[PDB]
RNA sequence: GCGAAACAGUACCGUGAGGGAAAGGUGAAAAGAACCCAGAGAUGGGAGUGAAAUAGAUUCUGAAACCAUAUGCCUACAACGUGUCAGAGCACAUUAAUGUGUGAUGGCGUGCGUUUUGAAGUAUGAGCCGGCGAGUUAUGAUAGCAAGCGUUAGUUAACCA
RNA sequence: UUCUCGCAGUCAGACAGUGGGGGAUAAGCUUCAUUGUCAAGAGGGGAAGAGCCCAGAUCAUUAAAUAAGGUCCCCAAAAUA
RNA sequence: UUGUGGUAGACGAGCGUUGUAUUGGAGUUGAAGUCAAAGCGUGAGCAUUGGUGGAUCCAAUACAAGUGAGAAUGCCGGCA
């Protein structure tokens, strides 16, 4: 019984044959290369979607910043003032306020600034 | 006009007829479901949560995210794992804040 | 899921400003010539865009370096030779080229980028009160 | 294998100094002449053992609840003789009893001949002695037709 | 010396993009009309007013 | 209206032809012939004869004006191969490769021809879905 | 599968003993393309036969590497394991899906196996593609699991039908 | 982590702290005892680093609080005295 | 409720190829092969449609293996 490979060893090679579409030159058309940049490429997306998590932190930290610094205060005391508050909103919230509703966004600089915590 | 609810652990600002995409809540499509937990609403914030404060939404799919593929590989090391994630979704509309 | 934050799609609300750096410290003129530059300072901030504003600087010989930095500290420029490294002390270079000093100091405080090289291009600095920049009509602000 | 294949037992190349690799015949098992290094061999068993007891047993639950069920009539000489030797009449017997599509068996304990002149060109139905009859020959039927002293010589064997 | 890295087909072309072939000018015999390459005699051997060779 | 004439096993290499071909696309008949005709070079006596047959083809067979034909797409495909061993020194021995180019010249007479292609290619494409269309709609009603 | 499906121990290699290949498939039927056009001709384009000529003697199907053509997007101040996460603009419309093709720009980013305490490796192996290519069989021993038979148990080997 | 049975792999280790031997209170040296890491372990700090510090990656989330470390710009985040 | 980094290694559960035995089914109104596409799965993998192709193939339960190719300065053929 001699079992002869053929439409076994070629699907399996399409497979990381169309993942590696886009690529440069001989990286999409051997599927020896293929293959290395389709592991390199799920390597890469895995780092990325946890650095990703971080990265738009940060974006809305410094967007959050600049925004209370044409007001006179700082991103330091804002949370602070936030926490004895109980105010509990996003910095990703926060951010999309002071973009979109400058004077709601104010609203809540008013309030956090002077009024008893608590 | 805008709200701020907080669905799963995400908090999204609404306006009226806005459709938000959030986790998946358990609940049929066609349904109208009342999410609670709302921080800001017009120009009233409450501090923790505000007080019967309710975002009225309905739900219009159930669908699935896009399919992702975890591929762990340790180099020259004999390990080739391979995994695929497709995250439920629920995609639901506002249609009236209540007072 | 979520909703995703608002980024400008090259938007230019870009502006032109005007300093005056009569007496102000080299580091501490540099380090808001770049925060203006990049526009980190403003609301809206998407870092691919530059939205930032153009600034033009006047009176570059007479900013000030503090302590003996005029006698003690070299500024160094090598060409691809051997040998051809220039160096200029602090007084020299307040006296020769002041302009290409707060130049090179600004362009030093930003990232290596492929963006950067035009937020150092809308950065136009003067040895003197006369600049040929008053068709932009530039507003003035001061330590900045 | 390797060796019986019709080759040269001489290494074609150098073993060194050569830009290619190290080989040592031509008939080789990563060589396209080809020596298979296992392969099938004409030595293999392929035979099982099971105990006497065990087939009786097999046996016995087969014979029970193959019996007692449809299609499980009985038949006598006068028939396995008014066949004629034509397979037209046993056709038409298949068509009357229903059992046309069915695999009908016939177990026989005196080896009738007329009986075994038909049911030769049917593929379908066949006829054994219950010395010949197995297990796989008895669950393979879905019908069958026992003759009653066939059905004597059952308990007898069973003991 | 021998290349330790083979060149891809991309290198190869922009080497390449300079092997293009120019169009030699061209003009029309004025006695017959078909086209001969330029400062040079035509087929009928006539070569502005004067006969150089028989015809063809 | 594509006409068309071809050339297979054709002595000339690719690389050295399509060096001449790219010399007469999009060129107008006359101008394309007057440009083949005075060309130094060995693949310019062989695509010319093409070329003329090309044009007899195409005002004769498929019965085109004749004032409107430009050269379409005129291009040396790879041919087969010929093996042959160079004797080298110290007795060693290389492979020579005689290579021969499969030669294509088309012409049409509508200057907008790649609409077609691409017309062709979409209603394929479009065919494909309705299809899949008319298979998912058999899937519900069932 | 015999080295040899074909005219194979042939072609070929060696003074000699000796070594030793590759290569199959038109169509039901040659009905194998009369005839016209270009060409010196082969040949090609029509015509004709045929269900099919993109089945045409290069003759079943025709994969990839490889070489060319073209719709759409991008690319000539730019430091690049060539991808990934965000992201404008451009062009389309699908196994209707928070759609697809390209990717100005921003953040991050030194391949795969082997063998090593330790390899991006200035250690090693692979030019690319396709096929082939390495835990088997026979006779016994031990152990795990399961079934048959059981307390004067259990089970046959050769051989005969 | 004790006892019995089946199947192994391992017998080239490396560095950091601590107590010593050989060396010269030299070695990214060599040989021991002990606590850890790497080997077989990614992430954050150390500018870049197998072994140092904080810790232990099931997958997705553009949610929140923190450890070592840090808050003029590159690069997230500070002010007073 | 406690968990789910992992090489050498131990254990368990599955996918896929060819053929055989029992059942059923599809196919010149177009099977295998083969190409393309914006599908489904946790993974081996599995479908739908359209083009080409011209005669075999599929599903279930068991059984037997020349049963899984990226590396051997691996063999052969083709092409850079
Ligand atoms: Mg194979
Ligand atoms: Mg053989
Ligand atoms: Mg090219
Ligand atoms: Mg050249
Ligand atoms: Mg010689
Ligand atoms: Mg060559
Ligand atoms: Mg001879
Ligand atoms: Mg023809
Ligand atoms: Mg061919
Ligand atoms: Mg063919
Ligand atoms: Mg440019
Ligand atoms: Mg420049
Ligand atoms: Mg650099
Ligand atoms: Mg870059
Ligand atoms: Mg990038
Ligand atoms: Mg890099
Ligand atoms: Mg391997
Ligand atoms: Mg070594
Ligand atoms: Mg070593
Ligand atoms: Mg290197
Ligand atoms: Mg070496
Ligand atoms: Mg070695
Ligand atoms: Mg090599
Ligand atoms: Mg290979
Ligand atoms: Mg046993
Ligand atoms: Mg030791
Ligand atoms: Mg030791
Ligand atoms: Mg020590
Ligand atoms: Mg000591
Ligand atoms: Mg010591
Ligand atoms: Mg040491
Ligand atoms: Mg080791
Ligand atoms: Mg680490
Ligand atoms: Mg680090
Ligand atoms: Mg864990
Ligand atoms: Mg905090
Ligand atoms: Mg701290
Ligand atoms: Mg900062
Ligand atoms: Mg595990
Ligand atoms: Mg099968
Ligand atoms: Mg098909
Ligand atoms: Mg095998
Ligand atoms: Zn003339």
């Amino acid at each position: 019984m001699r079992i002869k490979g053929g439409k076994q060893t070629r699907v399996r090679r399409k497979k990381w044959l169309k993942q590696a579409s886009g690529s440069f030159g001989t990286r999409h058309a051997s599927y020896k290369v293929a293959k290395q940049t389709v592991i390199q490429a799920a390597k890469y997306a895995y780092r990325d979607r946890r650095n990703k998590k971080r990265d738009f932190r940060s974006l809305w930290i410094l967007r959050l910043n600049a925004a209370l610094r044409e007001q006179g205060m700082t991103y330091s005391v804002f949370i602070n003032l936030l926490k004895k508050h109980n105010i509990e909103i996003n910095r990703k919230v926060l951010s999309e306020l002071a973009i979109k509703e400058p004077s709601k966004f104010n609203l809540i600089v008013q309030k956090v600034k002077s009024e008893q915590p608590k | 006009m805008h709200a701020i609810v907080v669905c799963g652990s995400k908090q999204y600002l609404v306006h009226e007829n806005d459709t938000f995409f959030v986790e998946k809540l358990e609940a049929p499509v066609g349904k109208e479901i009342q999410l609670d937990k709302v921080l800001m609403l017009d120009e009233k914030i409450g501090a923790p949560y505000l007080e019967k404060a309710r975002v009225v939404c309905v739900v219009e799919k159930h669908g699935l995210q896009r399919k992702v593929n975890v591929i762990k590989h340790i180099s020259q090391k004999h390990h080739l794992k391979k995994y695929g994630h497709r995250q439920p979704y629920t995609k639901l509309k506002v249609v009236r804040f209540v007072h | 899921k979520t909703s995703m934050l608002t980024k400008e799609q090259a938007n230019k609300r870009r502006q032109w400003y005007i300093v005056d750096a009569a007496g102000l410290v080299l580091g501490k003129l540099a380090v808001k010539a770049a925060d203006l530059i990049r526009g980190k300072n403003k609301v809206d901030f998407t870092p691919n865009q530059d939205c930032g504003d153009y600034l033009i600087i006047i009176n570059s010989d007479q900013v000030v370096l503090t302590g003996n930095k005029k006698e003690n500290e070299f500024w160094y420029h090598h060409s691809q030779y051997i040998g051809g490294i220039k160096k200029v002390s602090g007084r020299d270079m307040l006296k020769k080229q002041s302009d290409k000093l707060v130049y090179n100091a600004v362009k030093g405080m930003l990232p290596d980028n492929r963006l950067s090289r035009r937020w150092i291009t809308k950065v136009h600095v003067f040895k003197g009160d006369k600049h040929n920049m008053e068709a932009q009509k530039p507003t003035t602000l001061n330590w900045s | 294998t390797k060796g019986e294949v019709r080759g040269g037992g001489k290494k074609p190349y150098k073993q060194k100094h050569t830009g290619k690799a190290r080989q040592g015949s031509t008939r080789n098992p990563h060589f396209v002449g080809g020596g298979i290094v296992f392969g099938p061999k004409p030595n293999r068993n392929y035979s099982l053992k099971l105990n006497k007891k065990a087939h009786t047993a097999a046996l016995h639950t087969v014979w029970s609840e193959k019996l007692a069920s449809d299609n499980t009539h009985l038949v006598d000489q006068n028939l396995f003789n008014k066949t004629e030797g034509k397979t037209k009449v046993m056709m038409q017997f298949l068509k009357s009893a229903k059992l046309l599509d069915k695999n009908v068996l016939f177990v026989v304990n005196t080896l009738n001949t007329n009986l075994e002149q038909s049911t030769s060109n049917i593929k379908n139905v066949q006829v054994k002695h219950l010395d010949k009859v197995s297990v796989r020959d008895l669950m393979l039927a879905n019908a069958l037709l026992v003759e009653k002293e066939v059905l004597k010589a059952l308990e007898g064997k069973f003991k | 010396a021998v290349q330790q890295r083979r060149s891809s087909k991309h290198r190869r072309d922009k080497r390449r993009s300079h092997d293009a072939l120019t169009a030699q000018a061209l003009s029309v015999c004025q006695k017959c009309g078909k086209k001969k390459l330029f400062h040079r005699v035509c087929s009928c051997g006539m070569y502005g007013d004067l006969r150089v060779k028989k015809a063809y | 209206m594509i006409a068309f004439a071809k050339q297979f096993r054709v002595r000339i290499s690719p690389q050295k032809a399509r060096l001449v071909c790219q010399l007469i696309v999009g060129k107008k008949t006359a101008d394309a012939q007057n440009i083949l005709s005075n060309t130094p070079k060995k693949a310019a006596t062989l695509i010319a004869k093409l070329l003329n047959s090309a044009i007899a083809n195409a005002t004769n067979n498929h019965g085109m004006n004749g004032d409107a034909l430009y050269v379409f797409e005129c291009v040396a495909n790879q041919g087969p191969s010929m093996k042959r061993t160079i004797p080298r020194a110290k007795g060693s021995s290389n492979m020579i490769t005689k290579r021969s180019s499969n030669l294509v010249v088309k012409l049409s007479d509508n200057p907008n021809e790649r609409q077609e292609l691409i017309k062709q290619q979409k209603a394929l494409v479009k065919k494909r879905v309705e299809g899949q269309q008319k298979a998912k709609m058999a899937r519900q009603k069932a």
